[PDB]
């Protein structure tokens, strides 16, 4: 829907407070742990992908990380 | 017939040694169990007729504030404290606003206020739980006898009534004997894991955890004046306008939110009781104290006569709708099939004894005809009746479409999908345990992975599998792989 | 014919809560509110709530919230409300009217009640 | 905001009535104002069922209309029956209620 | 609640069409496609990230589908 | 909306999707694209609601 | 098909057509470059009590 595509990131930045920032800061972050949360096998899903996709340890926290981050919000 | 054409009708043919075949009825689409000598008849499961739901809790999606009430104290000083925040009718925030000499205060630097608002919240969902103590099911059974207009008719039946309490019961055929239904409601869905929240006149069937998990302000359920809220500011916000005040303002509907929310949930009915819809069962259908209508019956002598075009259902099924032209008004049908001037007699028959009760009513009869061309004879002499089709298709396309429905009887329901035909065999219950091990290990793991992710994850999974040397893991890895290709491109029904 | 008809004249001393009835019929119920008016005797016209019966919500006015209770039981088409703890100030006639669902239809009313005049005194 | 309206009263031939409301920027100026007409001793009726649109009966007798965060009542010539209590009542959003006027005791005179 | 944690997860399904699915299929692949049409600039800056990071082709692809779904879902 | 404005980009505006029109202050106005605030569902396969 | 209508087995085209009213509408407005206009004050340090 339309809540889906928040008005975050364009470039209108002032002084002033915008609508609802204290909310909006936290509300992807809080989606991601409570679904990491709710769905804790995905967890051993992502760093089984990130081993055998990462040769180096920065790319497999780097795409496990992008792992735990995607699925949440493609959800 | 009251099944005839449905779309998702499946054949269920042969029975254990104790006469009985297990199966589950989906609410789409219902189950033709034929056997050797037993009448052919149509299952369909219809409704779930949940009642005395208990409300668990409250989300309300609109609030309104009211009595926005605020206090300032002076910076250098202790945070400002109102009344009203230890009331439970209000919502209050702390912030930070500069004070100076204008604004009253001796003292400049940033001074603590807060603005306590009173939550009065209009429009309510209400999460009612559903035991299975008083959890209900409707299954209509149709022998589907040679009668006029019964073909696709969904107000004849025989009704049974399966409850926890109860489960086995025993559906009287009005001429055909007695069926048994010995089944199980305590597998048949999750009631226990899912909440009906019941919008407006609307209402869904939704995942426990999801719902209790809902960015929405709650209050448990009691029937009380004046509920207390939790989790308010769910639905505040509090603005700081350039740090010198704040004011309160209510988000405002959540209803269109909560819509695109329910995206992937189930909807049930609410007007005249719950009623639940979209669920499925297993049943053990124990046909041992069934007879087939006068298989005694004196052959019939005279012609018979079409009276409605024949039509192949979507499975390939001929309909003969024939009215009898003799005086002998009770006996059994003459029905025999040919291919290609040899009498193969490879066409089934579906309606198992395709008997004209009265000579005045027209009979129709349901045949499967072989997938090449086939002449059937409704009759005894020269005067037989013969129709002759040609069914187009291969036996290899059969079977790849049965394979693949399989498949997708396999992705709706999980472990409990290999009891739809079983007899009670060796080979099927270990299939059925090797499968819920595995398919507890699988979604286990992919719970809550959505339809595209689910997509991507098993072409990057086959991908893996296809690059690793140890076979041992790259077989099981592409194996996993296109089973979740699969998956990805069945889920979302 | 649609019409609202209300409980009937009722008289409570200080301290004791009443129960003011609205009876609802010709129409479908759950499709309008009812917004109980109120009207205290040679006064200005004052709303203080409305119900959805579809639902049970309830939009009291900040006034009133909290002293005053309304129940819908779509059962029988009758949408209740009740005061808490009636005092002698809030004597008045309780209408109770029809309104739409929409923001244009929140504050027009068709279709009032007469009203049920409750008094108050020792 | 409260929307506020006086008392008024014109003779039996009507010349004009001139009945407003003024309300804030968030009630008036944002949702469409009703009209209410009171015989004493009877329930309200619904006037205006809409900005400047009527329900029935009464024409160019009771006629109304909003421009900015004002309302009023217009006419074409007044009668005898014409003798009521009368109430704007406009939905406000800041507050989330129904706002009634304060009252309005037109005479026939 | 929030359309940010749409109810398409959870494991249960049935014959039956489910709520809003034909919207819901192709709802969060639209706003991705939107999103990346309306800022082309970050496709350089995830092309850059991608091959930076990745040795292998798998490694660099995976990463830049990665990165590319999750900036205009976590916004 | 309502009591309430906001400064959005304007893209962004158009971009969101909702049903739209000219806003040219006419009575019952014909919106584009007024699907996204309709939901047609199928029971199972019988009919269309 | 049989019992629903006609002889025919299949699938049949279904259309259910609904009029559309908006209710509750938001309507964004460009700012008029022209009639825009900024406020500024100017308080000059001159010890006022
Ligand atoms: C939240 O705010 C509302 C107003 O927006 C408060 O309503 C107020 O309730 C009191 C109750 O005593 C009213 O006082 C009464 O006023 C009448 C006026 O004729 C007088 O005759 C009575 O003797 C009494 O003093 C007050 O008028 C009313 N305010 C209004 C209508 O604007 C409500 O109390 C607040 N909630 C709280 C404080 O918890
Ligand atoms: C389904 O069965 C019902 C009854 O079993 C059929 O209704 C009958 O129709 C005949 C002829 O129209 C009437 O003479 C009977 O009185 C009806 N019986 C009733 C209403 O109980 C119905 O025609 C069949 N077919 C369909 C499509 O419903």
């Amino acid at each position: 829907s339309v809540a889906l595509a928040p008005h975050v990131g364009m470039g209108l930045d002032t002084r002033a407070q915008t609508w609802m920032s204290a909310e909006g800061a936290w509300r992807q972050i809080e989606k991601v742990e409570t679904w990491a949360f709710r769905h804790p096998g995905f967890t051993i899903l992502a760093l089984f992908l990130a081993h055998y996709i990462g040769t180096s340890l920065t790319q497999k926290v780097v795409i496990f990380i992008l792992l735990m981050l995607v699925t949440p919000s493609m959800t | 017939m009251r099944c005839v054409g449905v779309g998702n009708r499946d054949f269920v043919e042969g029975l254990s040694g104790a006469t009985w075949v297990d199966v589950v009825l989906e609410h789409g689409g219902c189950v033709t169990t034929m056997a050797k000598n037993k009448p052919t008849l149509d299952i369909e499961l219809q409704k779930t007729e949940a009642t005395q739901l208990a409300t668990l809790r409250k989300l309300c999606i609109e609030g309104k504030i009211t009595n926005v009430t605020t206090d300032s104290r002076c910076p250098t000083q202790g945070e400002a404290i109102l009344p009203e925040e230890q009331d439970q009718n209000y919502v209050c925030k702390h912030t930070y606003v500069d004070r100076g000499w204008g604004n009253g205060c001796g003292l400049f630097g940033k001074g603590s206020l807060v603005t306590c608002a009173k939550f009065q919240c209009l429009e309510l969902i209400e999460g009612k739980v559903v035991q299975h103590e008083n959890l209900k099911y409707t299954v209509i059974i149709t022998v589907h006898t040679g009668d006029q207009h019964q073909v696709g008719n969904e107000t004849q039946g025989v009704t049974a009534e399966i409850t926890p309490q109860a489960s086995t019961v025993e559906a009287i055929l009005p001429e055909y004997g007695t069926l048994g239904l010995e089944c199980s409601p305590r597998t048949g869905l999750d009631f226990n894991e899912m909440i009906l929240l019941t919008m407006k006149n609307k209402a869904w069937m939704v995942h426990r955890q999801w719902f209790f998990d809902l960015p929405l302000p709650w209050t448990s359920g009691a029937t009380t004046e004046t509920p207390t809220w939790n989790k308010k500011e769910l639905l505040v916000t509090f603005k700081n306008a350039h740090a010198k005040k704040q004011e309160v303002v209510v988000l405002g509907s959540q209803e269109g939110a909560m819509h695109t929310a329910l995206t992937g949930a189930t909807e049930i009915q609410t007007s005249g009781g719950t009623s639940i819809f979209a669920g499925h069962l297993k049943c053990r259908l124990k046909m041992d104290k069934l007879e087939l209508k006068g298989m005694s019956y004196a052959m019939c002598s005279n012609a018979f006569v079409l009276k409605k075009e024949v039509s192949e259902t979507q499975h390939g099924t001929i309909l003969i709708k024939v009215e009898y032209k003799g005086e002998d008004a009770p006996c059994k049908i003459p029905f025999s099939t040919e291919d290609g001037q040899g009498k193969a007699h490879n066409g089934r028959l579906i309606t198992a004894n395709p008997v004209v009760t009265k000579k005045e009513e027209l009979v129709n009869i349901e045949a499967e005809p072989p997938f090449g061309e086939s002449n059937i004879i409704i009759g005894i002499g020269d005067k037989a009746l013969r129709i002759n089709w040609y069914k187009k298709g291969s036996s290899i396309g059969k079977m790849f479409e049965a394979t693949a429905r399989g498949a997708r009887r396999m992705a709706i329901l999980g472990d409990t999908a290999w009891d739809f035909g079983s007899v009670g065999g060796v080979l099927n219950s270990l299939g059925k345990m090797v499968h819920q091990i595995f398919g507890s290990a699988y979604t286990a793991l992919f719970s809550g992975v959505s339809w595209i992710m689910k997509i991507g994850i098993g072409v990057l999974l086959t991908w893996i599998g296809l690059n690793s040397k140890n076979t041992s893991m790259s077989f099981s890895c592409i194996v996993i792989g296109i089973i979740t290709l699969y998956l990805g491109a069945v889920v979302q029904a | 014919q649609v019409q609202l008809v209300q409980s009937g004249a009722e008289v409570k001393k200080p301290g004791a809560p009443v129960k003011v009835s609205c009876e609802a019929s010709g129409y479908t119920f759950t499709d309008y509110f009812i917004h109980w008016v109120r009207q205290a005797p040679g006064q200005g016209l004052e709303w203080m709530g409305w119900i959805n019966p579809i639902s049970g919500g309830t939009n009291y006015h900040p006034r009133f919230h909290g002293g005053v209770t309304m129940t819908r039981d779509t059962s029988m088409k009758v949408a209740y409300m009740e005061l808490k703890r009636l005092t002698s100030d809030d004597t008045a006639v309780y209408f109770c009217a029809r309104g739409r669902d929409f923001r244009g239809g929140y504050s027009q009313l068709d279709y009032w009640g007469q009203g049920t005049l409750v008094t108050v005194s020792s | 905001s409260v929307l506020t309206q006086p008392p008024s009263a014109s003779g039996t031939p009507g010349q004009r009535v001139t009945i407003s409301c003024s309300g804030g920027s968030s009630n008036i100026a944002i949702n469409t104002v009703n009209w209410y007409q009171q015989v004493p001793g009877t329930a309200p009726k619904l006037l205006m069922y809409s900005n400047n649109q009527r329900p029935s009966g009464v024409p160019d007798r009771f006629s109304g209309s909003k421009s900015g965060t004002s309302a009023s009542l217009a006419i074409s010539g007044l009668q005898s029956e014409d003798e009521a209590d009368y109430y704007c009542a406009t939905w406000d959003d800041s507050l989330k209620d129904v706002l009634f006027g304060g009252g309005t005791k037109l005479t026939v005179l």
